[PDB]
């Protein structure tokens, strides 16, 4: 029976390749083809931020554009003020290998875990003015690579057991987990009307998942290695990729496609991270060369890059008004480019 | 010709003085336009390069000095404030020198406990006390120049140094020999052995031979004044002076350019700036 | 009147890095390791003698170890064994001695001492269960190892008395089959530090200090120009 | 032939995403560039803000 | 979407040879090393053969030294193994496996747990 059902999971994945074949009338090079192309871009970096000891793990802008979390390897949360690069906050870890961290689209909240498999949620705004620890989220069985907030009593997760999870933080209880992949996930991305959320996993594949049914909608694939990146397209209709096979593609929900591929001869290093600016005409991704390169997404030409960081350039982030991009990388630095 | 002084013209100093700065300068502010250099061994680099720039603007300035009230009371006034400020900080550049190699010996020998013993308080109250040390002597021992004591109390002090100096580094260079012994002995496996002995030979003899003639032209000056070889010996002490700036040159280009993230710096900082 | 809050952010920034200077202080004296092993890898043995990841702290001659011993991770480890490419020394154990293991460990080691991360990270790598190799042997590795049949102990081996010259060869045949690897791909960057333990052993502790010690000591001599 | 267990649930998920109403890539591509045009001007890092309104400097 | 397809397998008597062969779709075939593992009927999964982007370096088991070779084409995108003087202990699951990152020279790739760059493999029955 086993021969059988692989052969009938052979015939619906070619009759899934003949479906998508007969959609792919045109490639999206062949229509921006007319487009202005965006000219030379030259960030500047306009602040530095120091304090943090070890490489720099994970950071996520705040909804007001202007705070940060920040995540280490020294066992390390930092709040940071981009305005003024004050410091607000500097929150020690139960453990030190911490691999993700998020801010809650209120700003009460931060999240973070990492190679303990627990995910803690940190209170930042409480009656006695001292961050303690809200919540301990436990039942992964791999190690936590991203956390995203839905809203103040919901996150959703992910780790290297190949599953995700959606969590109500009030009880403390896992309340939907996603499976269906066979690698480690490395990144979540959530649809800017937090119904949906793509993840990226260890298996150069990509699935849509619908929060609130716990099904998977659609499996994307392409990448020739594992994905390290993913961040939803601004309008919420597409996303991008990245992996370790140095390409970056971006994908579209409607078509359940590869729409373009962000390549180049000079890059063999991974994309560590991904992101879109307000937008979404500009792709900025994070590579293994210790710097950042600047797509046109809607012609995969390079438009410019963000050099200023001397190892591996692990994170990125833009805001949501756009006026501002973070990175971090191994050398304990978060530099903003504008 | 022993018997006249020489006489080496004051462009070659000034052009001394003003390369030395624009070198020493140009570590210091390497080193402080970048954070990842403020490690204790950074600290005592950065404290060499300010007694190198002081040693080389001093000298430099004395010789214009002199040479624009030539040309042409205050004078016994304002060289004596010079020949104190040179003093104080040739005694700051040997022990800058001193303090380097205890550091890297503290780091070769206390490799676990190192971060412990040398705390950025630690080194902030040594540099500290080492430069009062060396101004306050300085000040005494140009002020009573004209005494046996203070030059015998001057050539024993550099002679220690030199003597822990070469301690220091050939101490460490026998811990890398040993290490080298035991690595060369695998199975699957210039040259490490050559490496070390060439970074000894630069670290020591460059010291020796900038340092060791003027010393030796102060211990001539005590023992033997009238002797005509001591004389003879004794007529180029501006030489002696020149081979003291030379050693200010080559001192970040065998410590300070010797780091990468240094050497980074300053081909930035050379090129905006 | 707004000032008074940029001034209370400084007054926060004055009391957040005080505090952070004195963690700076706690952090680069402690000395973290991450501990690997084999499946029948005596990793456990290797902690008692003293969730996702388990903790174990040393002070050994008033020196911080901080020892991390992977706890319940999926075997996949390519993604985060990345994350400790700044400790001080990764330590690998490995049984010697039902599946070829030992292969199974040389291909990890090899995997490990390759990484792009991990160019900058010393090894020091125990082989285990030295008393079931030696019962095997005296009581079979060519099976598994042909070039064994023409290897022979070095002349500057320096077995323990009254072993016997079979468990000798077995013994420096599975520690050279590290050191090749080791060697081949080493550019005086990162060394190994191979040992031959017994599942009862105190001296292991002693082992990782100095260890430790030679691995600092050398980096600081290849950055002084002295090795 | 245990892993048949598995192997049905793949072919459950495979057909539960032949069974989508895919649009055409070139409306897809048509709407991401009409997106892009719409807010092209509004984005912070491809217009030139004055540097009397950026904030960080 | 990666495939790998082995072929080549069936039933021999000790002694006898076989020629595998393993077919790849979706990725770069010249820029990522390419593994042989076994999986024994009793026993997990064992590391073969391993060789480079190149073909210039070739690795084996102690065991399959000098009756096993392996061999690339990056014209075709085909991995093979010649399989000779075979004995009873050869009998098992072969899968063809590419290592995870390309231009690296370190993998790892002999997972229990699903490993996704492995094909389905082919039983060589000896
Ligand atoms: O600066 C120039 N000479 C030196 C610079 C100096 C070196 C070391 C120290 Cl520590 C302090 C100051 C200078 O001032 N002294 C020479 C050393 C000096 C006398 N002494 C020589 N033997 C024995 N004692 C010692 C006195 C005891 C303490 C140690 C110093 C002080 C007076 C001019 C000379 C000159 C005149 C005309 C034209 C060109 C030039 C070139 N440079
Ligand atoms: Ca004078």
């Amino acid at each position: 029976e086993l021969d059988q059902l692989r052969q009938e999971a052979e015939q619906l994945k070619n009759q899934i390749r003949d479906a998508r074949k007969a959609c792919a009338d045109a490639t999206l090079s062949q229509i921006t083809n007319n487009i202005d192309p965006v000219g030379r871009i030259q960030m500047r970096t306009r602040r530095t931020l120091r304090g943090h000891l070890a490489k720099i793990y994970a950071m996520h802008w705040g909804t007001d554009s202007r705070l940060l979390v920040s995540a280490s390897q020294d066992g390390k949360l930092i709040i940071w003020d981009s305005y003024t690069t004050n410091k607000v906050h500097a929150i020690p870890l139960r453990s030190s290998w911490v691999m993700t961290c998020a801010y809650a689209p209120s700003g009460n909240y931060v999240a973070c875990g990492g190679l303990d498999n627990i995910c803690s949620i940190y209170n930042l705004k409480t009656r006695e003015g001292n961050v303690r620890v809200s919540r301990e989220l436990a039942g992964h069985t791999g190690y936590l690579s991203c956390c995203r907030f839905l809203d103040d009593n919901q996150i959703v997760t992910s780790s290297g057991d190949t599953t995700c999870a959606l969590w109500d933080i009030e009880t403390g209880q896992q309340t939907t987990t996603f499976t269906g992949h066979t690698g480690d996930v490395m990144s979540l991305s959530l649809a800017p009307d937090t119904r949906l959320f793509v993840s990226g996993a260890c298996d150069a594949s990509a699935k849509l998942w619908d929060v609130r049914e716990g099904m998977c909608r659609q499996t994307f694939t392409g990448h020739e290695s594992d994905i390290n990146a993913i961040c939803f397209f601004p309008n919420g209709n597409a996303f991008a990729t990245g992996s370790d096979d140095a390409t970056c593609r971006l994908f579209d929900l409607r078509a359940d496609q590869e729409l373009m591929t962000y390549s180049h001869d000079n890059i063999i290093c991974g994309i560590t991270s991904v992101s879109f600016s307000k937008s979404g005409r500009l792709l900025l991704a994070g590579y293994d060369d210790f710097n950042c390169n600047v797509w046109d997404a809607l012609k995969a030409d390079r438009a410019g890059v963000l050099a200023g960081h001397d190892n591996r350039v692990s994170c990125l982030g833009v805001t949501d008004d756009g006026m501002a991009v973070a990175t971090g990388s191994w050398d304990s630095f978060l530099k903003i480019w504008n | 010709g022993c018997y006249e002084q020489l006489f080496v013209s004051p462009e070659v100093f000034v052009t001394l003085g003003v390369i030395s700065l624009l070198e020493n300068i140009l570590v210091i502010v390497a080193i402080a336009k970048n954070k990842n250099l403020h490690s204790p061994m950074y600290f005592f680099i950065c404290s060499l390069a300010v007694a190198d720039m002081l040693v080389s603007v001093s000298n430099g300035s004395e010789t214009i000095v002199i040479t624009l009230l030539n040309s042409t009371s205050f004078t016994v006034n304002i060289d004596n404030v010079i020949d104190s400020v040179i003093c104080s900080s040739l005694l700051a550049s040997i022990c800058s020198l001193l303090s380097i190699a205890v550091d890297r010996y503290f780091t070769i020998f206390y490799a676990l406990q190192y971060h412990n013993i040398m705390t950025v308080k630690r080194v902030g109250i040594i540099i500290s006390c080492i430069w009062a040390a060396c101004t306050v002597s300085g000040i005494l021992f140009i002020i009573y120049s004209d005494s046996s004591a203070v030059i015998i109390c001057l050539i024993t002090m550099f002679f220690t140094m030199l003597a822990l100096m070469a301690s220091l580094y050939v101490h460490m260079f026998l811990m890398a020999r040993l290490h080298i012994k035991r690595i060369a002995v695998l199975p699957g496996t210039q040259g490490a052995n050559m490496k070390g002995a060439i970074t000894l030979t630069i670290l020591i003899g460059v010291f020796v031979v900038c340092w060791a003639p003027f010393f030796l032209h102060l211990i001539f000056y005590i023992s033997c004044p009238q002797n005509p070889y001591c004389v003879c010996f004794m007529s180029h002490f501006n030489l002696y002076l020149i081979l003291i700036m030379c050693n200010s040159i080559i001192d970040p280009l065998i410590y300070a350019l010797r780091s990468q993230e240094l050497r980074k710096t300053f081909k930035e900082i050379i090129c905006c700036y | 009147d707004q000032r008074n809050e940029e001034k209370a952010q400084r007054e926060a920034n004055k009391k957040i890095e005080k505090q952070l200077q004195k963690d700076k202080q706690v952090y680069r004296a402690t000395h973290r390791l991450l501990l690997l092993g084999a499946g029948e890898s005596g990793k456990n043995t290797i902690v008692k003698q003293m969730s996702g990841i388990f903790e174990t702290k040393f002070q050994v001659d008033k020196v911080n170890f901080h020892m991390f011993d992977v706890g319940a991770q999926r075997d996949e480890r390519r993604k985060w064994i990345q994350c400790f490419n700044d400790v001080t020394a990764i330590i690998f154990v490995v049984a010697s001695s039902q599946t070829n293991r030992l292969q199974a460990a040389l291909k990890l080691f090899d995997s490990i001492w390759n990484n792009k991360w991990l160019r900058d990270t010393s090894v020091i790598l125990f082989l285990n269960k030295q008393d079931l190799l030696a019962e095997k042997v005296l009581a079979k590795i060519e099976d598994y190892f042909p070039e064994f049949a023409r290897y022979t102990t070095p002349e500057d081996a320096t077995p323990e008395p009254g072993e016997d010259p079979r468990v000798t060869r077995a013994k420096y045949f599975i520690r050279d089959e590290f050191l090749r690897i080791s060697t081949a791909s080493g550019d005086g960057r990162h060394y190994c530090y191979p040992h031959f333990t017994c599942a009862v052993d105190t001296e292991n502790i002693r082992r990782v200090f100095n260890d430790c010690r030679d691995i600092i000591q050398r980096m600081h001599l290849r950055q002084y120009e002295l090795l | 032939t245990a892993s048949i267990a598995q192997a049905r649930k793949l072919v459950e998920q495979l057909k539960m995403e032949a069974n989508i109403d895919r649009i055409k890539v070139s409306k897809a591509a048509a709407d991401l560039m009409a997106y892009c045009e719409a807010h092209a001007k509004e984005d912070p890092l491809l217009t030139p803000v004055p540097a009397s309104e950026n904030p960080f400097r | 979407q990666v495939q790998l397809q082995e072929s080549g397998g069936g039933l021999v008597q000790p002694g006898g040879s076989l020629r595998l062969s393993c077919a790849a779709s979706g990725f770069t075939f010249s820029n990522y090393k390419m593994n042989w593992v076994r999986q024994a009927p009793g026993k997990g999964l064992e590391w073969v053969s391993d060789i480079s982007q190149s073909g210039a370096s070739i690795s084996y088991t102690g065991s399959v030294k000098g009756r096993f070779t392996i061999s690339r084409d990056n014209a075709k995108n085909t991995l093979y193994l010649q399989m000779n003087s075979l004995k009873p202990e050869d009998t098992a699951v072969y899968y063809c496996a590419r290592c995870p990152a390309p231009f690296t020279r370190d993998c790892f790739d002999v997972t229990s747990t699903t490993y996704a760059y492995r094909g389905q493999g082919t039983q060589v029955t000896v």
